[PDB]
């Protein structure tokens, strides 16, 4: 009787102050799975065009969110805004308005937290990316579909729009969705996954129907409603609280990445949302570059959001023809910095991006001699460690080969405990925090490393004699 | 019914 | 300093229709102002145009219906950040 995708999100354990817009097709409001809890808003902004048809889209999505008997967050309170016809098309100019709409709403009869779901896209567009970048400083929370075309997300939008929470699809089996050329949208742009395919809800056909729909909007539709129960749990949490708790509370390492395109399944977070099981904790999430050009004095740069912090920095590129990382600031921020090399068809920059409050952050450097820098006093804790040179071919401290300048992270957090867990044996050799830790830093120690990254809290380095070093903290 | 077409461009 | 930007998918894009987007500091007055001044200037070329919009609370500027032959024009303006051709956007 449980419709596969409810069932897959809920977590191991389980058992109105928040409101969702919606910006989609038209809606049959008084369809049993979401009457009275819809208001059609007075908004409209569509193309003209070139009755069941004009509202199935945004119905079916509507009972998704919110729906009563088949919806994610039964108990929800919706607005609809109309941006897309009977053919479902709209403009980047018709979105915006909407997203100015909501806005003007906002602040003529405030409510609470307010998340806006996004069904929609078109290519990368500059102003949209910009709307919902000044939507999410303002306090909302955006939910976005990855887009169906099986390509990079990072070329569409607002799937590209970073502060966004940009959803990809999953089907029954766990797998990215594929459909001939088209399918879910991947990469870096994408958070996370889940449920789209095959997914039951309201049909606009008549007030009691159901049909079952498909597409990386069902995916974003999902989270949305899960996104509208952690913060009815918990309403002062931040958009960039929210999706730290997204990725942590998601199905780990069950999509198989061989239905990815190659250079993108690092780049792919391998996880499928869940809603989380129902005092504090050390939340972290890998942020991926894209990657940079074949020239030698090619970088790719990885940012964190505004309220996170740069725990560790790393680099990777498939061939090994790099120069390795470093953290260096830019604009007040940490940002972390990889160097491609001669040969090289370009590297990926890597950032450990933390929610760690109460904590000041800095860089340590030594040059050339192998060589060593420490986070010199007590309470103040190494959780990473970068490397990068110019040529081309001990708790609280980094060390790396003789001929390469060395970086280390040194962080103020006194409620945090940190312990460097190693592990060496050979295409690949990882090693994993213990339960309750979270990874900070992931490394290798000076054969021939491709790379390191983290994903999730597994820190991973690829060779072609080696060994893997994991920084490891928690609160206590 | 599946991928309607009333998904772009399913 | 300011750009222009239409979509790189060629059949996704709406031209005639733009975005004209402002500097982040700029209050309304303004740029309702400039988007006179650029109708005031065009109309002296013998173009039609229509301000179909203008923004603020997220981003200052307005959407403006006119021919692709004034954004060199439009681009001169005061205030100016970038203009972005109208595209689509599609139901997924
Ligand atoms: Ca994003």
């Amino acid at each position: 009787s449980i419709p596969w995708n409810l069932e897959r999100i809920t977590p191991p354990r389980y058992r109105s102050l928040v409101e969702v817009y919606l910006l989609d097709t038209s809606i049959q409001s008084d369809h049993r799975e979401i009457e009275g809890r819809v208001m059609v808003t007075d908004f409209e902004n569509v193309p003209e065009e070139d009755a069941s048809k004009c509202d199935s889209h945004g119905t079916h999505l509507a009972g998704v969110v919110s729906g009563r008997d088949a919806g994610v967050a039964k108990g929800a309170s919706m607005r609809s805004l109309r941006v897309l016809n009977c053919q479902g098309k709209g403009t980047v100019s018709g979105t915006l308005i909407g997203l100015e709409f909501i806005r003007k709403s906002q602040l003529v009869q405030p409510v609470g937290p307010l998340v806006v779901l996004l069904p929609l896209a078109g290519g990368y567009s500059r102003v949209l990316n910009a709307a919902c970048q000044r939507l999410a400083r303002a306090g909302v929370v955006l939910v976005t579909a990855a887009g169906n075309f099986r390509d990079d997300a990072c070329l569409y939008s607002p799937a590209s729009a970073p502060e966004v929470i940009t959803v990809g699809a999953t089907n029954a089996q766990d797998q990215p969705v594929t459909l001939g050329t088209l399918g879910t949208n991947f990469g870096r742009c994408v958070d996370l996954f889940a449920p789209g395919e095959d997914i039951i809800g309201a049909s606009s056909d008549c007030s009691t129907c159901f049909v079952s729909q498909s597409g990386t909007s069902q995916a974003a539709a999902h989270v949305a409603g899960i996104a509208a129960m952690m913060l009815s749990a918990e309403p002062e949490l931040t958009l960039a609280e929210l999706r730290q708790r997204l990725i942590h509370f998601s199905a780990k390492d069950v999509i198989n990445e061989a239905w990815f395109p190659e250079d993108q399944r690092v780049l792919t977070p391998n996880l499928v949302a869940a809603l989380p099981p129902s005092g504090w904790q050390l939340f972290c999430r890998t942020v991926w570059s894209a990657h940079s050009g074949p020239t030698r004095m090619a970088t790719a740069i990885a940012r964190c959001a505004p309220d996170e912090e740069l725990l560790s920095c790393s680099s990777f590129s498939r061939s090994g023809k790099r120069r390795g990382e470093r953290m260096e600031a830019q604009g007040g921020k940490l940002v972390c910095r990889a160097h491609n090399a001669f040969g090289g068809e370009g590297v990926y920059a890597i950032a450990r991006c933390c929610l760690l409050p109460q904590a000041n952050c800095s860089v340590h450097t030594a040059p050339p001699a192998g060589t060593r820098v420490h986070c010199h006093q007590q309470g103040h804790v190494l959780t990473g460690c970068s490397s990068h040179w110019e040529v081309e071919d001990q708790p609280n401290q980094c060390v790396g080969h003789r001929e390469a300048s060395i970086h280390a992270s040194c962080c103020h957090a006194p409620g945090l405990e940190c312990k460097v867990k190693e592990h060496g044996i050979q295409e690949q050799v990882t090693v994993a925090c213990e339960e309750g830790w979270t990874l900070t830093g992931c490394s290798a120690l000076p054969s021939h490393v491709l790379g390191a990254y983290a994903v999730d809290n597994t820190c991973v380095v690829r060779s072609r004699a080696v060994t893997a070093v994991a920084i490891c903290c928690r609160s206590r | 019914x599946x991928f309607e077409p009333t998904t772009f461009a399913c | 300093t300011a750009t222009f930007h239409r979509c790189a998918k060629d059949p996704w894009r709406l031209p005639g229709t733009y975005v004209v987007v402002l500097k982040e500091e700029t209050h309304l007055s303004q740029s309702e102002r400039t988007a006179r001044r650029l109708q005031a200037q065009a109309a002296r070329r013998g173009y039609l145009t229509k301000i179909l919009h203008v923004f603020h609370g997220l981003l200052p500027g307005f959407l403006v219906k006119m021919s692709g032959d004034l954004l060199e024009l439009a681009l001169k303006l005061p205030h100016v950040d970038y203009i972005e051709e109208d595209s689509s956007v599609f139901a997924q």
